[PDB]
Order: C-alpha cells, then sequence, then structure tokens
C-alpha cells in the first residue's frame, strides 16, 4: 500500500526512465532545429537556392 | 497626458499560443 | 516623470506565422 | 508540385482550421518548412502537408 | 569548457559568425555538464551507501 501511495502522488521516482525519454526527444530537436542554420551560404533552406 | 520609450537591440523569447498571437514573453538579459 | 514600462513594449517582430511553439 | 510567388516545393495541401492574422502570409514549423500559405489573389489559407 | 572565448575569444565580429553555425556549442555544454553531474552522481553512488 505504501508503494502504490508514494506512485499514485509523486512522479519524481520515474527519473530515471524520465531522463531517457527526455535526453531522446533533446536530441530530435536540436537535430531537426540544425536544418535553420546557413553553414556559410546564402540561406539556411536549401529550396531558395 | 502621453508617455514615451526608446527600443533597444534585446533578445526576446515569444509564446505563440494556439491562435498564433503572443501572450507572454520574456526579456532575456533582465535578471 | 516616469512611470514602469511594465510588459506592453512588445509586437510581433516578423510576417511570420507561428503557433504554439517559444520562439 | 507547388508554386508561390516563387516558394516551390512538393506535398499535398488542404483546407485551413488554423485562423490566420491579416497581415502575415508564411506558416513556418519548428522544422524551418512551410506549412500554411495564403493564395495572393485569394484570401482562403491552405496547410501545406 | 566554454563555448565562445575557446572559439574566438572575447571578440564581436568573430562571435557574429559563430551564431549562425546555429547551436552547436548549446549541446556541447550540456553535453559536458552532463558528464559533470555525472560524476557527482558517481561519488554520491560510491561512497555514502
Ligand atoms: C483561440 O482559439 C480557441 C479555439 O479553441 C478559442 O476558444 C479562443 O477564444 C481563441 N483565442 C482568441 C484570442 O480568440
Ligand atoms: C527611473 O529609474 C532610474 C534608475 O532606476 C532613475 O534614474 C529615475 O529617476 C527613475 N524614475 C524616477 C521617478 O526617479
Ligand atoms: C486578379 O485576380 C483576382 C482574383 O482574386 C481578380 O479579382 C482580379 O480582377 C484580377 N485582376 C486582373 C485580372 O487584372
Amino acid at each position: 500500500g505504501k508503494i502504490q501511495d508514494s506512485l499514485s502522488s509523486t512522479a519524481s521516482a520515474l527519473g530515471k526512465l524520465q531522463d531517457v525519454v527526455n535526453q531522446n526527444a533533446q536530441a530530435l530537436n536540436t537535430l531537426v532545429k540544425q536544418l535553420s542554420s546557413n553553414f556559410g551560404a546564402i540561406s539556411s533552406v536549401l529550396n531558395d537556392i | 497626458a502621453y508617455y514615451v520609450g526608446y527600443l533597444q537591440p534585446r533578445t526576446f523569447l515569444l509564446k505563440y499560443n494556439e491562435n498564433g498571437t503572443i501572450t507572454d514573453a520574456v526579456d532575456c538579459a533582465l535578471d | 516623470a516616469y512611470t514602469n514600462s511594465f510588459t506592453r513594449g512588445v509586437y510581433y517582430p516578423d510576417k511570420v506565422f507561428r503557433s504554439s511553439v517559444l520562439h | 508540385n507547388f508554386n508561390f510567388n516563387g516558394l516551390t516545393g512538393t506535398g499535398v495541401l488542404t483546407e485551413s482550421n488554423k485562423k490566420f492574422l491579416p497581415f502575415q502570409q508564411f506558416g513556418r514549423d519548428i522544422a524551418d518548412t512551410t506549412d500554411a500559405v495564403r493564395d495572393p489573389q485569394t484570401l482562403e489559407i491552405l496547410d501545406i502537408t | 569548457v566554454d563555448c565562445t572565448m575557446y572559439i574566438c575569444g572575447d571578440s564581436t565580429e568573430c562571435s557574429n559568425l559563430l551564431l549562425q553555425y546555429g547551436s552547436f556549442c548549446t549541446q556541447l555544454n550540456r553535453a559536458l555538464t552532463g558528464i559533470a553531474v555525472e560524476q557527482d552522481k558517481n561519488t554520491q553512488e560510491v561512497f555514502a551507501q
């Protein structure tokens, strides 16, 4: 019952999994955000060029 | 009884909402 | 005379639409 | 294969559930691509997928 | 490791050409701060048991 209580209120205990999920979803976002950078070009979008 | 102020270069964070209107922002160099 | 510039010094900086994102 | 004011690209187009502000043209994503345009001779707004 | 002053060193126009490369060293801090808490997490988990 104590386990059931501690899980039924607090979500901090899931940090081991949660940090992994965050680490991945953050990596995807930074990768995708790199498409917005010019890299020494006239434009960060290819199709304009 | 009018007011007046001056704009200056600032990095700002803009929160577009569901409708696409700004609702709140943060002046990045304030504190 | 002086008053406090609270938060209404803000505007859309460009003509580019965005929704539900902090940019 | 669409073209709007010089913006090329491919994909499919549909009606917009998104309400639109009467001074913009372009919906841009996080991923720096165009999801929403307006016809430059018709005030209907299209979604780009 | 600091990002900017390693690349340029307290100089303006060199740093302006850095930010057009997007967000390289932003994740490099979060990589290195990520391992920074890690040995702190290691030292915590190796003695104070
Ligand atoms: C934004 O759209 C929602 C539709 O769910 C609407 O209820 C709300 O009033 C809209 N906001 C404004 C400022 O009109
Ligand atoms: C404005 O704030 C500045 C510094 O905080 C000060 O110079 C000025 O006198 C303030 N306003 C008033 C009414 O004094
Ligand atoms: C341009 O196209 C619009 C369609 O929205 C029409 O109303 C207008 O008369 C046209 N102008 C011309 C053909 O000069």
